[PDB]
């Protein structure tokens, strides 16, 4: 039971650095330049 | 050359316009890769 | 058994939020211009 709490615990937190990795990366759509492709 | 297979590899749409006015070439545009 | 069940539905969000974060990291590409690197 405890092996499969840990491991909830190690999942919970992957997906809250996910969250934020994935706000990062609309932020750079949000601020990129683009002349070439239009 | 290169870089029509790099452009056409990511999908940079305008990249391959451009590259393509060069009308009636053939050879480069069924070219291989190594 | 609901210890991994709540950890299948946690799973399966996560791998569908990586679904939009990857195609939208494939959309950065598809518009980037670039100079120096040719």
């Amino acid at each position: 039971e405890m092996e499969i709490l840990k491991q909830k615990y190690r999942l919970k937190d992957l997906t809250f650095l996910l969250e934020k990795q994935h706000e990062l990366i609309k932020l750079i759509i949000q601020k990129m330049e683009i002349i070439s492709e239009t | 050359k290169s870089p029509l297979h790099f452009a056409a590899s990511y999908g940079r749409i305008n990249t391959c316009q451009r590259l393509l006015q060069d009308i009636s070439d053939t050879r480069l545009l069924n070219e291989g890769d190594l």
